[PDB]
């Protein structure tokens, strides 16, 4: 995900090298930028 | 391309209006996790140094891009050049703990010593700006102690940012900002 | 060996010709790049010949006499105006050089399209054949004809600060009249752009 | 394209100077013109501006009302008329050409001005 | 025996940006669940596309006021991310940390004047190699757009990326006398009763805007 | 084998004309990517050294074979012997950047330090000769800085060459060029 | 425990030509698309086969003029890539960076004279071990070709690779008195009215020409 | 392609060790040298 | 992190007869074909069996 160049598996368990995430129960800004209006608001001529 | 500016809805006009053609983009270098993963220098203190991402200078590439998000999360990698035995302590542990070899301790091996540290704070995500100038003591990755530390580096891993904030450039006096660029 | 070359509404005809030499490629590379955002356009009326004088080739010229001509040059036609109305251009060159004595003259010429020509060394001329070329041998042909694409470190170039191609004409053997030939031979060039494209209109002077 | 300042010198407080700047190498009536000043030991600061038409100007606050900028497109030159001079105003005064709201690029070598008190 | 190996010279020295991970000291911690917090952004350009910011003009105000005189040039400035006008934007905020960019930069205009005032404007792009235009009639030959005031208060104009090389430097080299990327020029065609009325301008990344090669320049 | 010389079309006659037989060729050693991949020495400068392939001497094997192509592309590997911390900077970045440890920095580890660097220039392909003696400032891989650099090496990777140019040998005074060849 | 290993002596020292790659510092950059640019060459011999270059003769001219006298030897020189005649060619340009070669070296002849002049020539290969021939009648016993002027102005002659060892040194050792690869000799059989008329000569690699063992000799 | 002696996969991703090429939309000289005319232009005798 | 390792003592010292190969410096050379030359012997005893010598 970040800057990592190893094509082989990390020697240490995923549980050590990193902190383990938990769950409960570009996300916003890319979903915002994808809705940008590229059109023309008025009638086109020629 | 006309619209109502007061809407605040994003409107991106394209070159096809007057007959251009939009090209292909490759944005890898602006990716948050990519751009923030690297070492940045922090001026150490002789013995005890609390690991804090806000100690990075604000004008550095890692310092500035950090401060543009109110709420950030990431692991930490440190690179330290020190004398003696570098002792690390998790968040919220007493200062009297740094003197115990039982806590993680890296015996001196030249030239320097690199560690990887987990995100140890109790808060679900940390913050660059806090409303309450000071930031709460609970924002830190812990501290490190050694007989003396010559250099200290921070490298963020798995960075995640939220709620962007202003990012400022240098304000020119003349019409442009003219710097000497590397040339043969 | 008759060859007729038509560019635009202009033509040229040569009864003594050795054929065409295609430099570095048979056809242009990709015209539409990411750098122009698709605002480039092709100018059809700009493709056509124009004529210029090179020098006078006389017996006194030894081996090594060379004449640089940088392209594009000062052009008063449509192609010249483009250079002032557009900040980015590209094109290929179709070059033709003509030196007419009679068949009793002797000596030989070497014409070449040399990309990025800056201060070629005297010894370096012995290897000058590495670039696209044809020999003009008055024994055989009066005409040399060369076609080369657009080359450069950019996909579009600014012809004010950069001239990608340089036409060079070198004397490999000195002229000899032998009393039946022309006393001297004049060298002319007939050149046309190809595949011109432009972008970035300037404002005007007013 | 090269600029040359002139009209500098020495003066005492309350005096006045008229700086002169000549332009060369291209059309002067297409450029905006402005002055910068570097006081010794401080970084260089902005002074004043004139549009090519001579219509619009802008003045630094400290020099606002004390100084008056004017250009001559016929004479290919621009003028800064300094009035009510003050020992702070001691600085080297750079003549600048340019397009942008601040004129910026194409600087002259600047002239020396020292007002004494 | 045991598996032999060769320790190679010039390898292993620490690299601040190197792509490899530290050896974990202290394990088995669990994070407090942070899932689906509001306002997340994974890329610093997306926040640049979705949130335009103000420019900078004389008097240090992010707008330009209509003017009545023979001078119709409303504002004129270099196209660069090191310009003084762009300096306050967020877009020119990221630039200082990257060497090169490509793609379109969008400008947003919003007319602030009262309902009884009407004006008509022209934005234009002056490519490099010639002095930029001082009059709308001179600029009319460039790439340009033209709009006027009405029900909609906002106009958006995409400034093309047009250059010889596929990328362009963010910074402005000191040995560069004239801008390499050319200028953009904003004109006032005419105005009904618009004297003293303000036009605020904004800038944000376009669809294809791309930024690469991170560098720490200080600043 | 007679033909028209003015044609410039390549004509290769063979030994089979007078009754020979052509043999088998193995050209690996003249392959462009193969022959140009190796280290070549460049006289450094005490602190800041802009990475440029034209700094290689013209008579060296890597220098000469480079200069025979107008348009070249390749990655870069450097091998540096230095004091202090070697700091690298990408193309077109300000000179003031070389002082930041955030930029790639190799802490001193004896005897020397080897890096691999990408092709960082904006131009699609670089050039050995430019028509505009000087070459444009945009041709470079960036620069490196250290307290002092004792040696510097360049190694090209994935080399690609275009539009060949003259390659000259030493011009003998006598009928041959006679050198002392290694002998027991 | 942990996987044991043995750091071996005499390994790992840096080698300028070594076959391994540096550790990447700075990632995720994209190149401007360069695909299908004109005039690409992936091998420095192909440009040597497709682009012949001039030789070097007395008076520093790349041609030899017909002569009227009892002396029919037009030009004579060693077969080596270190020769003075070859020195200006591109082919002898690459040689200086390689130790050894094998294969055929082609020579191109083009008669420049006027249409009313006719000549007839002889090229010949004199193998080593005996003095090279001073007269065409003496050379007629060697390997040779013979051609004359006409409609076609150009002749091409392949000089064989003939040697004891499968490869031959490019450089010429100082302790070598007489060329190891022998000589090539160019004669003028006769000429109609050809006095003062020029014959330009060219040289380029053959089909089987092979060149190996790169070395940096200075030069 | 170049001078490389590793019979095992590079430890770092192809994306790091090298710069990634892009596309748009010995090549020339080998295709030139392969067209060389080896024949005899005139009639052969004996 | 990165794959850890232990540099072991008493290993790695050079051995004149050791069974391992040097790191290649300079590649892609081809030999002149030597196949089926006369009088080859791959083992120094076979020449001792087939060629008696004097006392």
């Amino acid at each position: 995900s970040g800057n990592t160049g190893s094509i082989i598996n990390n020697y240490y368990m995923q549980q050590y090298q990193n902190s383990m995430d938990t769950q409960l129960g570009n996300d916003w800004f890319s979903k915002l930028a994808s809705s940008a209006f590229s059109g023309l608001f008025g009638a086109l001529l020629a | 391309t006309t619209s109502t500016g007061e809407s605040a809805d994003p409107v991106t006009a394209t070159v096809e209006n007057y007959g251009g053609e939009t090209q292909v983009q490759r944005r890898h270098h602006t990716d948050v996790s990519f751009i923030l993963d690297r070492f940045v220098k922090v001026t150490p203190k002789d013995s005890i140094n609390v690991l804090d991402l806000m100690q990075t200078p604000s004008h550095t590439l890692v310092g500035a891009l950090l401060r543009t998000a109110t709420y950030y999360f990431a692991d930490l990698e440190v690179a330290v050049k020190h004398k003696g035995d570098l002792t690390w302590v998790p968040n919220g542990a007493p200062v009297a703990a740094l003197d115990n070899t039982t806590n993680p301790t890296a015996y001196h091996k030249a030239p320097l010593t690199r560690l990887a540290l987990p995100y140890t704070a109790p808060h679900r995500v940390l913050a660059t700006v806090y409303n309450g100038r000071p930031l709460p003591t609970s924002f830190n990755y812990g501290a490190i102690k050694a007989t003396r530390v010559t250099e200290l580096l921070y490298r963020m891993k798995r960075a995640e940012t939220y709620c962007p904030r202003p990012l400022l450039a240098v304000h020119p006096s003349a019409a442009r900002h003219k710097q000497k660029i590397v040339a043969p | 060996r008759i060859l007729t070359t038509r560019n635009g509404h202009t033509t040229s005809t040569t009864q003594s010709s050795v054929g065409i030499t295609h430099g570095y490629a048979t056809a242009e590379d990709f015209v539409n790049g990411p750098n122009t955002s698709g605002l480039e356009t092709r100018v059809v009326q700009a493709e056509r010949f124009f004529k210029t004088h090179l020098f006078d080739w006389v017996t006194s010229d030894p081996f090594g006499r060379y004449y640089l001509l940088e392209l594009p040059t000062d052009h008063k036609g449509v192609y010249g105006s483009l250079t002032d109305s557009y900040a980015y251009m590209r094109n290929g060159w179709d070059v033709e050089v003509t030196a007419v004595g009679n068949q009793f003259n002797g000596g030989c010429l070497l014409v070449a399209m040399v990309p990025e020509l800056c201060s070629i060394e005297q010894r370096e001329l012995f290897q000058l054949t590495l670039f696209p070329h044809q020999f003009i041998n008055p024994r055989t042909n009066m005409t040399a004809h060369i076609k080369v694409p657009f080359v450069g470190v950019n996909r579009y170039d600014q012809y004010k600060v950069h001239k990608p191609w340089t036409l060079v004409v070198m004397v490999v053997a000195p002229l000899t009249v032998n009393t039946e030939g022309a006393p001297q031979i004049k060298v002319y060039a007939n050149i046309a752009p190809t595949n011109v494209h432009v972008a970035g209109e300037f404002p005007s002077k007013e | 394209v090269q600029l040359q300042e002139s009209g500098g010198g020495l003066v005492q407080a309350g005096g006045s100077l008229r700086l002169s700047c000549a332009a060369s190498g291209r059309t002067f009536s297409s450029y905006a013109m402005g002055w910068f000043r570097q006081a010794p030991g401080s970084e260089r600061e902005f002074v004043a501006r004139i549009s090519w038409s001579g219509g619009s100007t802008y003045y630094a606050d400290s020099v606002k009302g004390r100084f008056t900028i004017s250009r001559d497109n016929a004479k290919n030159t621009v003028y800064l008329q300094m009035n009510s001079l003050k020992p702070e105003d001691t600085a080297v005064y750079y003549c600048t050409a340019g397009f942008a709201l601040p004129p910026s690029d194409y600087w002259g070598q600047g002239t020396q001005v020292t007002v004494s008190s | 025996g045991i598996f032999p190996v060769a320790c190679s010279d010039g390898y292993g020295g620490l690299v601040t940006t190197d792509p490899k991970t530290a050896d974990p000291v202290y394990g088995k911690v669990f994070n407090p669940p942070r899932n689906m917090l509001p306002g997340r952004f994974t890329n610093l350009l997306d926040v640049a596309e979705a949130c335009p910011t103000f420019l900078h003009f004389d008097g240090d105000v992010p707008y330009v006021t209509t003017k009545t005189d023979s001078d119709r040039v409303l504002a004129q400035f270099d196209l660069s991310l090191a310009a003084k006008h762009m300096s306050n934007t967020f877009l020119a905020g990221l630039a200082q940390y990257y060497t090169q960019y490509s793609g379109t930069v969008n400008l947003h205009f919003m007319f602030t004047g009262p309902t009884d005032a009407k004006a008509r404007y022209m934005i234009a792009y002056a490519p490099p190699g010639m002095e930029p235009p001082k009059t709308p009639e001179a600029a009319a030959h460039c790439i340009h757009a033209e709009w006027d005031t009405g029900l909609n208060s906002k106009f958006t104009f995409s400034i093309p990326y047009l250059s010889a090389a596929d990328y362009a430097y963010t910074a402005s080299d000191a040995a560069e006398t004239t801008n390499v990327q050319g200028w953009v020029c904003l004109f006032q065609i005419t105005h009904g009763k618009a004297e003293g009325d303000a036009l605020v301008v904004l800038a944000s990344a376009g669809k294809d805007f791309e930024l690469r090669l991170p560098v720490d320049a200080r600043q």
